């Protein structure tokens, strides 16, 4: 996918961590020039990692926002079926085409599991592995030569990856994506039931507060295991225990069999 | 071009070939059906129905009949996916099999897979990683809005990375488990339903004698009561025969 | 015979110590070449006396003392082969490559009719005996018994008998050291050589350069901590002072500061923080 | 494909760019001066050279910046290669890509290498570790002679190992590097205020009266950290009460994980 | 390969050059000699002419040194692994090999193998930890007791060998599988009296002479330090430029043993009495 | 592979010669040879007899030696097969082959298979991680999906062994496909009876019998030796040429060979 | 004519 | 010491294990007589057997013990149960019964069951006896859980499987022992099929009423025991 993207959605999650990035990296998009008046070896990127469940890619769909610039396409691509690195290949006329259009987005995933930790697993030939991620630096040398490129990453956490982004030329700054408030968890679930028939005419905010540790990644899964029980059922109208005790219990813990309660 | 061959000529099951406790069908046969014959249901709410039943039941319990039931039931083409055919020596001829097989099975209509024993060749100097990666190359395209699931099972599931295993492949799950003695009563029934015995007594208090346990094992310990009233010369069962052996086989293990 | 995993050593590419880069040592050093040098040339004599050549041997004593400093001046003197080894290029990340090289390294000397070899050190491969605990430790064992029968198993006379370094001598799996596998096996202390450290404290001065003020022999009469490869390695730094400012060679008042400036951590609260 | 390590040589860089505790910088730069320019002086004497030597410094204190300074004073082969990274659980590939290393290494002379979080280097699979630490420092001056090449461990963890520095005659300047004062502190901010515009004025009397504590990495990341915000003012200079408005926060990260740092 | 077969080039060691062993041949040529000797004769009866045997005891002893000697005066082949070479870095090389092993000897009935090692195929044990030389014990025990190994046990017998006894597979041993073991223990004084005899025959027209003077004092295990104590007692001669020899020059030369006969200090630890 | 599998030469091991039991033994004839000689009884009452079974070890306590008096009484096929021979450095080599049996086990009815040892071979379902030895995990799966994918049986018949079961083979047997796990250890009295039924053949006890007490204290030891204790009597015969057959020298194998594998004995303590 | 060839190892690592 | 999820406890799931391994002994119920009967090591040399613990034991002068197992957690029951024996004489001035002292000894071996840091016992014992002024003959049987039975035969030991059923062959509930010479020949027609030598290696005892105890030599065993060493000819 590449297309100078619309507007951003609605911030929501994780916000107050978030209005401090578009500060980092409008800015080397916006007048980074006067920053190269200024005179300084200003970055070509950050990394911001978390759990997922998280809307990473709208803040990536919020990154051409205060000024237009197109989005990236690839996922676990460098693995081939050659000797070559092929995408290590295709990142150099791609990263090119990051060199084209300076006003440009650039959104790889998985650094981390597409990079390991330290690459100890993998005999001593990975594939140009480290020639690969040679590329990466040889292409965030040519990247560290302009603003044109502004570039980002997401996969697990920390210490999953490689530690070479400890030099500020190369990396220079992390962000987490932290767990959020669920009001807008709330919203996204009309979002996800917002393609199925149903109705709201319940009290899940309290729900939403007894819930915890079951991320955007469970609850983007939660909703349907629900609606196939109510139509197994046969009811079609959206309810509270038979969604919300009804898939929140189901996790982990089921076959109520309590004797001594009463 | 080695397992080039649909099914077999006769599939000898049922879903009443089992007792298999009743409730691990429905969904099982809700998502197998009511997609594949009554998508109305589906619109009758508008849903995103799944695409696979992910699995795992320990060996030695009727899954694998229940496997077998729904190939004599819906009478479609069937398949068989085991490292056998699949897994071979020469790096990427083994991939060979997966693309003639997906791009065949896109073209087919009710060509649902079978592909057991994925646990062999979906564990983490190894290529097998590799021809994991070749299948779900084929998955997210078609994985929604089609008459086709992803069906099958294993013994240990906690034996493959879910990077593979995210919700649009194997949604709507399935667990096995042993039965209660009723479940391991009406199973009995079945077995039960070929020789000649003292008709009209106590079957049920021996399947207050079923521990957790499978029903293998009571398909095979009625016969070696037979066995055991073929050295006793009984032409006809009782009840302690079903006992003198019984009482052993746990024992032997035990 | 290729065998590409230890080549000739010494053809034309060989270090050049000398014997005489020592000090004294001769408590050891005489008995070693009474059974080296010799059986080069008068073999007829352990034919007329001795049903073998005494020959086989276990040098130890604590490291970075003395050991590996004799072992190649000989290689200086041979006039035959000689091989070295790094002694733990055994432990092969995968099985089987020594077991498959020692038998092709005995075939290096056999084919090399005489010569010797030697080893860096064998404090990993020290196991008496283990009991089956898991292969993770077993593929040991199993080349050091191997190591055994290659050495006297069959093959008798015609090949070479070998030298044992170490960094201790109670570790070693017994049943290697025997009187017909070695018979001999020798060491050389630490403690005080008011006899050595007399001498081995200026013999390296003849190597090095000194224009007398006064005289620089008096920190060997402050015996406290005698020891065999400091003695030589202070001078190794102390050197390094007349350079950095331009003095031609160095004065006794240099040297006994870089004595200290070796400080010596006598006092350090790590063994302060142990046990009170 | 070590390539990866030793190919960050070339351009010629200055050895200016560190001010630093300039007597340690003295010392490292006068005893290596020798082989290269000066080699005269160990014939006169006849005494070996400093057979490779090591430091201290906690991190983040420009250790490798000055490494990688060095190789381009003369023009070897800067490698980079963690301890850690190396680091496997197959047994010889821990011994047998050392090999390699030296391989290589002495392949191309004169050349440098270099190491940094080695600090890391009864029981059962204990044993057979320890002869990797017995190996290497036996292929450092064990049988071979080594011409033109070099190394350095620098670490963050001084408590590495009693052997490797127990016989400091095999290793030798076993050097420290502590943190700046003001005495350091001022000087640091000429180089990252090199580049950049400014008003003038004696403004940094403010870095002599905080910081104390902090190394070069973040003061320089501090110094970006002012430029950032200070477009708002958007002036033709910059102001030193403009840096105030996160030299606060720096701290509070700087804050997070407190560890120690001793010298031996 | 043909490496590990058996030699034209045998080596010239003999039965007669061991003394204090007198007693072991009677009790183990036998079962290799006398129904191989006269399977007619055997047959007369031919209760079982045996598997193989096992040999233990501790170093010191020549238990290879009695094995290379045997070699000779033999009327068959001897064969050589040079124990722990058959396994190599792989899973494939094993059985093959085996395999390979039988069927060498079937064609030769009046042949015979040499194991000097088992300490490296013991004690099989498995949770995920383990090895594939575990697979290789089963199918040599399995090529030995078959099918098609009694046929071999028609034409064979064969021996295994160690050091240390105890730590291996018992259900290596169905008794019977191997049908007689033996113990070569260290030696008695009087039978360490002849042995300094064999290998000192050097003095020249010497006397003074009382080899029964130094079994004497020996309390060791060894044999082979009769020649330890030996071989660099003429090192002394050697270097004093005179080749005679005597028992005084001869005896201190245990101080070299004063070492293996002292080296082993002692705990003061009387927790318990 | 074809070449080591059919091993036609039943040795002179004579079924029933063997001493040692019947239930077990009348067990696999019911399990196998009755059902060979009659089967339209498991047709009469509607029977599928079982698909092989799998003794256990306690070695040199009568593992095999049935197997070849089976083979000796066999009438049928017998086969024969190791699975370290099996095995191969390539991929998948082995069990390509591994599947080429049970079509010449579709070669017969008469179809039945003795197998070498497992120990090696399904061992257990550890990760294996650690690289290369999945082979065999790779292997034990193309064996049990092809033996129930879909099978009428075929007489497609088995026979295993091992030494030790708990070691290994936590989940490859199942019910049904092997329904009788059963036994094979000392019988506590019945080495002294049957045994010695077959080895009072040939010898004579030159002098007396002396048998009454040439017998067993409830001794701890396995019977296969007494093929020992009829040796060594002959030898010691002829450590002192005896020709006849005497019942004095026998004494000491089991004074020699029983008292070298000692035990604890520590019962000054359930006293 | 080949390269198709692939044969499995034997490793033992500390646990 | 806890509940499994199988019903059961781990700890003595086991111990009544460590009874199975040690010494066999039995008694049983006669017409009008009661016995015992125990094990010993025969081979036992260097000793003199007078002053050994014997396996048979007693407590009052109207009633006997034999415990099998250990024999260090037998020596403290005895001790306490002869407490309890010469206690409960004074406070009611009655003797005891049988069925008492049983069903104190019943509740001790759970006392030390449920508690921190307590085992049970490698023990398990009967008893035998009149009661005091009656007749009829009562003997009772115990185990680690405290459940007390009432067999008319019990043996706890080795091989004792065959012999927990040989009786069954040899026994009638309408067909009881009628004398001595027969009651004991079955005192020890069971337990020869263990002991595996002569007369040396057992020890027994006998009751009747008003404390009519006896030990009997090892020589009065070579007199019977040939009878049927005599009738285990024919
Ligand atoms: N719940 C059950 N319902 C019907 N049959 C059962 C049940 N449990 C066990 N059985 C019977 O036990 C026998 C063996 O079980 P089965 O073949 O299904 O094992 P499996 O699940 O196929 O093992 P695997 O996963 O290795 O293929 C079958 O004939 C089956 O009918
Ligand atoms: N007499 C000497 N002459 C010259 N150098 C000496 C002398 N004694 C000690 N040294 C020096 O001390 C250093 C360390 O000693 P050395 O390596 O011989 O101990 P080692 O026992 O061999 O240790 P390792 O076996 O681990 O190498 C050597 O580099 C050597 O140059
Ligand atoms: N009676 C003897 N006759 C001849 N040689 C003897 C005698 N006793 C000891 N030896 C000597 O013992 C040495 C070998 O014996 P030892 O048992 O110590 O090792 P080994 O048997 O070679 O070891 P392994 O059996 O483990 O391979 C030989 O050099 C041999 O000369
Ligand atoms: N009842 C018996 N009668 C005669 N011999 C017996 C008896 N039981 C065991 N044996 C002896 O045990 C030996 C082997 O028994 P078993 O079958 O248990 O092991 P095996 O099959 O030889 O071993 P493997 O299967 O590992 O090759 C034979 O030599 C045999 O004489
Ligand atoms: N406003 C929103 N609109 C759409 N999706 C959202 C929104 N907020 C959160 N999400 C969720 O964020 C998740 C994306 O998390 P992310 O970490 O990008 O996943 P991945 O790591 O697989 O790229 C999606 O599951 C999506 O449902
Ligand atoms: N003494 C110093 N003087 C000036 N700047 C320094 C000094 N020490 C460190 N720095 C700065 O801090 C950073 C240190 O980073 P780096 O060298 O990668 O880590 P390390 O110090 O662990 O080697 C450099 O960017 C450098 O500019």
């Amino acid at each position: 996918d590449e297309k100078p993207t619309e507007t951003y959605s609605d911030v929501g999650g994780l916000d107050k961590q978030i209005e401090e990035l578009v500060e980092a990296i409008v800015l080397p998009m916006k007048r980074a020039d006067k920053f190269k008046d200024m005179g300084i070896r200003a970055p070509k990127g950050a990394l911001m990692y978390g759990p997922p469940g998280t809307g990473k890619t709208l803040l990536a769909r919020a990154c051409a926002a205060q000024t237009n610039a197109t989005f990236l396409k690839l996922a676990a691509p460098q693995l081939v079926q050659m000797y070559i690195g092929e995408g290590a290949k295709l990142v150099r006329d791609a990263f090119a085409l990051a060199k084209e259009k300076a006003p440009t987005i650039i959104f790889i995933d998985e650094l981390d599991a597409i990079g390991t930790k330290r690459f100890d697993s993998e005999k001593s030939g990975d594939r140009e592995v480290q020639r690969t991620m040679l590329e990466l630096l040889n292409q965030l040398d040519g990247f560290s030569s302009d603003d044109r490129v502004k570039v980002l990453a997401a996969t697990n956490r920390v210490d999953v990856l490689d530690p070479a982004l400890l030099r500020s030329g190369r990396l220079d700054r992390k962000i987490e994506f932290p767990l959020p408030s669920e009001d807008s968890r709330a919203q996204i679930l009309q979002i996800h039931s917002r393609k199925m028939t149903t109705d709201d005419d319940i009290n899940w905010q309290e729900l939403a507060r007894s819930t915890d540790e079951f991320n955007g990644a469970q609850l983007k899964a939660v909703t349907v295991e629900a609606g196939m029980i109510a139509l197994r059922n046969g009811q079609s109208s959206v309810k509270h225990e038979d969604f919300v005790e009804g898939i929140s219990e189901v996790q982990a813990r089921k076959s109520k069999s309590v004797s001594f309660y009463a | 071009s080695v397992t080039m061959m649909t099914v077999e000529e006769k599939p000898d099951v049922t879903y009443s070939d089992v007792g298999g406790c009743k409730d691990q069908i429905e969904k099982l046969r809700e998502v197998v059906e009511l997609p594949l014959l009554s998508p109305e249901r589906f619109a009758t709410l508008g849903i995103d129905p799944p695409k696979g039943i992910l699995l795992y039941g320990p060996p030695g319990t009727g899954k694998t009949l229940c496997a077998r039931a729904v190939a004599n039931r819906t009478d479609a083409t069937f398949i068989r996916v085991i490292g056998s055919e699949l897994v071979q020596k020469y790096v990427g001829e083994g991939a060979r099999m997966v693309r003639e097989l997906f791009e065949m099975a896109r073209t087919k209509k009710a060509c649902i897979i079978f592909f057991d024993e994925i646990d062999a060749v979906g564990g983490a100097d190894n290529e097998v990683q590799r021809t994991m990666l070749e299948l779900i190359t084929q998955l997210d395209g078609f994985d929604p809005r089609g008459n086709i699931k992803v069906m099958f099972a294993t013994n240990r599931p906690n034996t493959l990375d879910p990077a593979l295993l995210r919700p649009g492949r194997i949604d709507r799950k399935v667990e096995f488990s042993l039965p209660d003695l009723e479940g391991r009563a009406n199973i009995f029934r079945i077995h039960s339903k070929s020789m000649s015995v003292e008709r009209g007594i106590r079957w049920e208090l021996i399947s207050r004698l079923c521990p957790n346990s499978t029903g293998a094992e009571l398909r095979s310990v009625c016969t070696e009561a037979g066995m055991f009233a073929i050295r006793a010369r009984r032409k006809v069962a009782t009840e302690k025969d079903f006992l003198k052996a019984v009482d052993k086989v746990i024992s032997g293990y035990k | 015979d290729s065998d590409s995993s230890i080549s000739v050593m010494g053809e034309n590419e060989k270090p050049d110590v000398t014997y005489a880069d020592v000090g004294g040592l001769d408590m050891q050093k005489q008995e070693i070449r009474e059974a080296v040098e010799l059986p080069l040339v008068q073999a007829d004599l352990y034919e007329q006396i001795g049903i073998d050549p005494p020959r086989g041997v276990l040098l130890y004593g604590p490291p970075g003392t003395g050991k590996t400093m004799l072992v190649k001046a000989v290689a200086n003197s041979t006039k035959a082969a000689f091989i070295r080894v790094n002694g733990s290029e055994f432990v092969h990340k995968y099985l089987g490559e020594g077991p498959r090289m020692v038998r092709d390294v005995f075939r290096l000397a056999r084919e090399n009719a005489p010569s010797i070899i030697f080893i860096d050190e064998v404090d990993s491969i020290a196991t008496k005996r283990f009991d089956a605990q898991t292969g993770s430790d077993r593929e040991v064992q199993r080349i050091l018994i191997e190591l055994l029968t290659q050495m006297d198993g069959f093959d008798q006379s015609t090949n070479v008998k070998v030298i044992m370094a170490t960094n201790r001598a109670d570790t070693l799996d017994p049943a290697l050291l025997r009187p017909g596998r070695l018979d001999r096996k020798i060491e050389f202390p630490s403690l005080r050589d008011r006899r050595e450290r007399r001498l081995i404290f200026g013999t390296i001065a003849s190597k090095m350069s000194l224009a007398p003020e006064a005289d620089l022999d008096s920190l060997i009469i402050r015996n406290d901590s005698l020891s065999g490869a400091v003695i030589a390695a202070i001078m190794q730094e102390a050197g390094l002072r007349a350079v950095r400012k331009n003095r031609y060679v160095i004065l006794q008042s240099d040297l006994e500061e870089a004595y200290a400036t070796q400080v010596k951590t006598d006092n350090t609260v790590d063994k302060f923080d142990f046990y009170k | 494909l070590v390539y990866n390590m030793t190919s960050f040589e070339q351009g010629e860089i200055t050895f200016d760019g560190i001010g630093g505790l300039t007597e340690q910088i003295r010392e490292l730069r006068e005893v290596i001066e020798l082989p290269l320019k000066n080699p005269e002086i160990f014939q006169r004497v006849g005494i070996k050279p400093p057979k490779g030597v090591l430091l201290y410094g906690p991190p983040g204190t420009g250790k490798t910046l000055l490494a990688k300074a060095v190789a381009a004073t003369i023009g070897a082969n800067f490698i980079f290669s963690p301890a850690s990274g190396i680091v496997d659980k197959y047994i010889g590939e821990s011994a047998r890509i050392i090999r390699e290393m030296f391989a290589y290494a002495k392949e191309h002379e004169p050349c440098i290498i270099f190491m940094d979080e080695v600090d890391a280097i009864g029981t059962s699979a204990d044993r057979e570790i320890q002869r990797t630490l017995m190996e290497l420092l036996t292929q450092m001056d064990g049988f071979d002679n080594l011409g033109q090449t070099k190394i350095i461990m620098a670490t963050n963890r001084p408590d590495t190992l009693d052997p490797a520095l127990l016989r400091p005659g095999r290793l030798d300047r076993k050097v420290e590097i502590p943190l700046p004062n003001e005495a350091g502190r001022l000087e640091i901010f000429k180089i990252h205020t090199a580049k950049v515009k400014k008003t003038g004025e004696f403004d940094f009397e403010a870095a002599v009266k905080m910081s104390d504590g902090f190394n070069g990495a973040d003061i320089r990341n501090c110094a970006t950290e002012a430029g950032f915000f200070a477009i708002r003012d958007d002036r033709d200079h910059i102001n030193p009460d403009d840096l105030m408005k996160a030299v606060r926060k720096v701290a509070e990260v700087k804050k997070l994980e407190g560890t120690i740092e001793y010298q031996k | 390969l043909v490496s590990l077969m058996m030699v034209e080039k045998v080596p010239d060691s003999t039965y007669d050059m061991v003394g204090g062993l007198t007693k072991q041949i009677k009790e183990i040529k036998e079962v290799i000699e006398l129904p191989v000797k006269h399977p007619e004769l055997f047959e007369s009866l031919g209760i079982a002419q045996p598997k193989g045997v096992i040999l233990y005891g501790p170093p010191g002893t020549g238990k290879t040194l009695l094995a290379r000697a045997v070699a000779h005066h033999t009327d068959c082949k001897f064969i050589r692994v040079s124990g722990a070479e058959l396994v190599q870095k792989y899973i494939g090389e094993g059985s093959r090999m085996v395999r390979e092993l039988f069927v060498m000897a079937r064609e030769h009935a009046p042949s015979i193998i040499f194991m000097d090692e088992i300490d490296s195929i013991g004690s099989t044990r498995v949770e995920g930890s383990g090895g594939g030389d575990s697979e290789v014990q089963r199918t040599m025990l399995e090529l030995l007791n078959q099918l098609d190994g009694f046929e071999t046990s028609k034409n064979i017998k064969i021996i295994m060998a160690t050091n240390r006894l105890d730590i291996l597979d018992p259900a290596l041993l169905r008794p019977g599988r191997i049908d007689r073991k033996i113990e070569f223990p260290p030696p008695s004084v009087a039978a360490r009296a002849e042995i300094l005899r064999i290998h000192s025959r050097k003095m020249n027209l010497t006397r003074g002479i009382n080899l029964r003077k130094v079994a004497e004092k020996m309390n060791g295990c060894s044999g082979a330090d009769v020649k330890g104590v030996c071989t660099e007692a003429g090192m002394y001669a050697l270097r004093e430029r005179r080749i005679h020899v005597t028992q005084e020059d001869f005896e201190l030369a245990v101080g070299k043993v004063m070492n293996k006969n002292q080296e082993t200090a002692i705990s003061v630890a009387k927790l318990f009495k | 592979m074809v070449s080591v599998m059919k091993m036609d030469k039943s040795p002179t091991e004579s079924y029933s010669d063997i001493g040692g039991l019947e239930s077990q033994i009348q067990e696999i004839k019911e399990s196998v040879e009755l059902p060979l000689t009659h089967p339209e009884l498991y047709e009469e009452m509607g029977i599928k007899p079982p698909k092989g079974v799998i003794l256990y070890g306690a070695p040199g306590t009568g593992k095999t030696l049935l197997a070849k008096a089976v083979a000796n009484q066999t009438s049928a096929t017998f086969l024969r097969i190791v699975g370290s021979e099996l095995i191969q450095k390539y991929l998948g080599d082995g069990p390509r082959l591994c599947r080429q049996i049970f079509k010449v086990a579709g070669e017969n009815a008469p179809s039945i298979v003795f197998i070498d040892e497992i120990d090696a071979i399904g061992t257990k379902r550890y990760d294996s991680n650690s690289g290369g030895e999945r082979e065999i995990q790779r292997t034990m799966l193309e064996l049990l999906n092809q033996l129930d994918g879909f099978d009428d049986r075929g007489d497609v018949k088995v026979i295993m062994a091992t030494n030790k079961i708990e070691t290994l083979d936590p989940a490859l047997i199942r019910p049904g496909r092997i329904d009788r796990k059963i036994l094979f250890e000392n019988p506590d009295l019945s080495t002294k009876k049957k045994i010695l039924g077959i080895h009072t053949s040939k010898m004579n006890l030159s002098e007396d019998v002396n048998l009454e007490t040439l017998v067993t204290t409830k001794d701890d030891l396995s019977g296969a030796d007494i093929q020992a204790m009829c040796t060594e009597a002959g030898l010691l015969a002829l450590r002192e040429r005896r020709m006849q057959v005497t019942a004095e020298d026998f004494k000491q194998a089991k004074e020699r060979v029983m008292k070298n594998k000692v035990e604890e004995n520590l019962e000054g303590l359930y006293l | 004519n080949e390269n198709v060839s692939a044969r499995l190892g034997g490793a033992s690592i500390a646990v | 010491s806890i509940f499994s999820p199988d019903g059961h406890i781990f700890q003595v799931e086991y111990a009544l294990e460590a009874v199975k391994r040690g010494t066999c002994a039995v008694g049983v119920k006669g017409k009008n007589c009661v016995v015992l009967g125990c094990e010993r090591r025969s081979t036992l040399k260097l000793q003199d057997t007078r002053i050994t613990p014997s396996k048979v034991s007693k407590i009052d002068s109207h009633v006997v013990l034999s415990f099998s197992g250990l024999n260090a957690d037998s020596r403290i029951l005895i001790e306490k149960a002869r407490v309890e024996a010469q206690s409960h004489r004074l406070t009611l001035e009655d003797p005891v019964t049988v069925e008492y002292l049983t069903r104190y000894v019943a509740g001790v071996q759970q006392r030390y069951t449920q508690s921190g840091g307590v085992r049970p016992f490698g023990v398990s014992t009967l008893i035998a006896g009149f009661d005091p002024r009656d007749d009829e003959p009562k003997l009772y049987q115990t185990e680690p859980s405290g459940i007390y039975s009432s067999w008319s035969a019990q043996t706890i030991g080795r091989n004792s499987k065959t012999v927990r059923e040989f009786l069954e062959k040899n026994y009638d509930r309408k067909e009881p022992p009628a004398t001595v010479e027969e009651c004991v020949k079955l005192t020890v027609r069971s337990l020869l099929e263990v002991v595996q030598t002569g007369a040396k290696n057992i020890e027994i005892t006998v009751v009747k009423p008003d404390s009519d105890i006896v030990a009997l030599s090892s020589e009065e065993i070579n007199q019977y025991v040939t009878q049927i060493e005599q009738e285990k000819q024919e």
